[PDB]
RNA sequence: GGUUGAAACACGACCUGAGAAA
């Protein structure tokens, strides 16, 4: 087999203010022992916030003045895999946030040529809630631009994030599925819609499947159009 | 007293086939020990240049950088579709790293025109106390674009939420969503409800409309 | 400042130069 270079993440989630969260970045392709491994967050809406790093051959440790005294860098190369202990957490350390390989010097200098895939940390005391999905019916009498259109609606879930598919995949031509909004209410709420030929309502079976993995919530609806 | 990457400009809108510049000033020396990456929205950056001017393996071609003294400059030389994102450039002469607060690049097109679809709330979800009802405007170009909502032909006020995609990776062109709630109470008080939606492809605002339960 | 040891420190080899905290 081809040996591909791969940075996974895990750990990651809801935690109270002042709770503490061990995030993990579990490396194949490469050993861990002979890079330098970071970690880098972002806050949403914002930019790119280098957390932390550890050394190669001597496991030296350098920080963010935001973080010291707080969080804990670490690697096992007995597991391959790489930690950020994080403790007293503030809602100001939501993020995702990413481990780094950095290079090798010669071939990339410092550059961090290869990132984990990013983990939601989100500090906050609220409770985890599933989504409920309603139907946005479509109708051959409601055309636009040569299409009819149809979605789902998810509605007062926490925390992000949900993932949206057509037909269990098997539809992703003219899909969009919008970035959630917060509502007054704390709880986030999003639709995807698709475009559809209107010749096909009633030859054709439409149903989102939403998927909320923190409540381990996974519903499909079915989306027709109504009896009028 | 932390180096600070100051970036520039902001943000930028260029057309396939151009060439684009973005530049990043360090705020005292950090050598040639500056990287660029490609962000886009809620994934991983991608290493495009390190040490100021070299290409990692395997970038396009169409990707370089060069310094000036504590001037850093990133082009790309013919801009794809694929290129809007959030591009960061990032120091690591010393310890602690700090990165430039990024330019976003944005591919210019010509305009389009949105189609507009307007859903009442399903039966399902009246029965929870609470009617959403969704305007959709799919497929345009540019982003900017109002929507209006009027229920017995009033003009809704501070009652609604709107969501864009980011630009399709093919053609360019942006989808919105805008979502007004309302009580159950206040939505069965009505009858006529639309969405009014001005664009510069659209010679006049088209609206959208249905009756509250009249199919 | 640059090359290089899987290597910013620690553990090593070098180049430019009066000196790489230049």
């Amino acid at each position: 087999e081809i040996s591909e270079v791969q940075l996974v993440e895990s750990g990651g989630g809801l935690v109270q203010p002042g709770g503490s969260l061990r995030l993990s970045c579990a490396a194949s392709g490469f050993y861990i022992s002979y890079s330098s491994i970071h970690w880098v967050r972002q806050a949403p809406g914002k930019g790119l916030e280098w957390v932390a790093s550890i050394s190669p051959y001597s496991g030296s440790t350098y920080y963010a003045d935001s973080v010291k005294g707080r969080f804990t860098i670490s690697a096992d190369t007995s597991k391959n895999t790489a930690y950020l202990q994080m403790n007293s957490l503030r809602a100001e350390d939501t993020a995702v946030y990413y481990c780094a390989r950095q290079g090798y010097r010669r071939r990339s200098g410092r550059g961090f040529d290869y990132w984990g895939q990013g983990t939601l940390v989100t500090v906050s005391s609220a409770s985890t809630k599933g989504p409920s999905v309603f139907p946005l019916a479509p109708s051959s009498k409601s055309t636009s631009g040569g299409t009819a259109a149809l979605g789902c609606l998810v509605k007062d879930y926490f925390p992000e994030p949900v993932t949206v598919s057509w037909n269990s995949g098997a539809l992703t031509s003219g899909v969009h599925t919008f970035p959630a909004v917060l509502q007054s209410s704390g709880l986030y709420s999003l639709s995807s819609v698709v475009t559809v030929p209107s010749s096909s309502l009633g030859t054709q079976t439409y149903i989102c499947n939403v998927n909320h993995k923190p409540s381990n919530t996974k519903v499909d609806k079915k989306v027709e159009p109504k009896s009028c | 007293s932390d180096i600070q990457m100051t970036q520039s400009p902001s943000s930028l809108s260029a057309s396939v086939g151009d060439r684009v510049t973005i530049t990043c000033r360090a705020s005292q020396s950090v050598s040639s020990a500056v990287a660029w990456y490609q962000q886009k929205p809620g994934k991983a950056p991608k290493l495009l240049i390190y040490s100021a001017s070299s290409l990692y393996s395997g970038v396009p071609s169409r990707f370089s950088g060069s310094r000036s003294g504590t001037d850093f400059t990133l082009t790309i030389s013919s801009l794809q579709p694929e290129d809007f994102a959030t591009y960061y450039c990032q120091q690591s002469y010393s310890f602690p790293s700090t990165f430039g607060q990024g330019t976003k690049v944005e591919i210019k097109r010509t305009v389009a025109a949105p189609s507009v679809f307007i859903f009442p709330p399903s039966d399902e979800q009246l029965k929870s106390g609470t009617a959403s009802v969704v305007c959709l405007l799919n497929n345009f170009y540019p982003r900017e674009a109002k929507v209006q909502w009027k229920v017995d032909n009033a003009l809704q006020s501070g009652n609604s939420q709107e969501s864009v995609t980011e630009q399709d990776s093919k053609d360019s062109t942006y989808s919105l969503s805008s979502t007004l709630t309302l009580s159950k109470a206040d939505y069965e008080k009505h009858k006529v409800y639309a969405c009014e939606v001005t664009h510069q492809g659209l010679s006049s605002p088209v609206t959208k409309s249905f009756n509250r339960g009249e199919c």
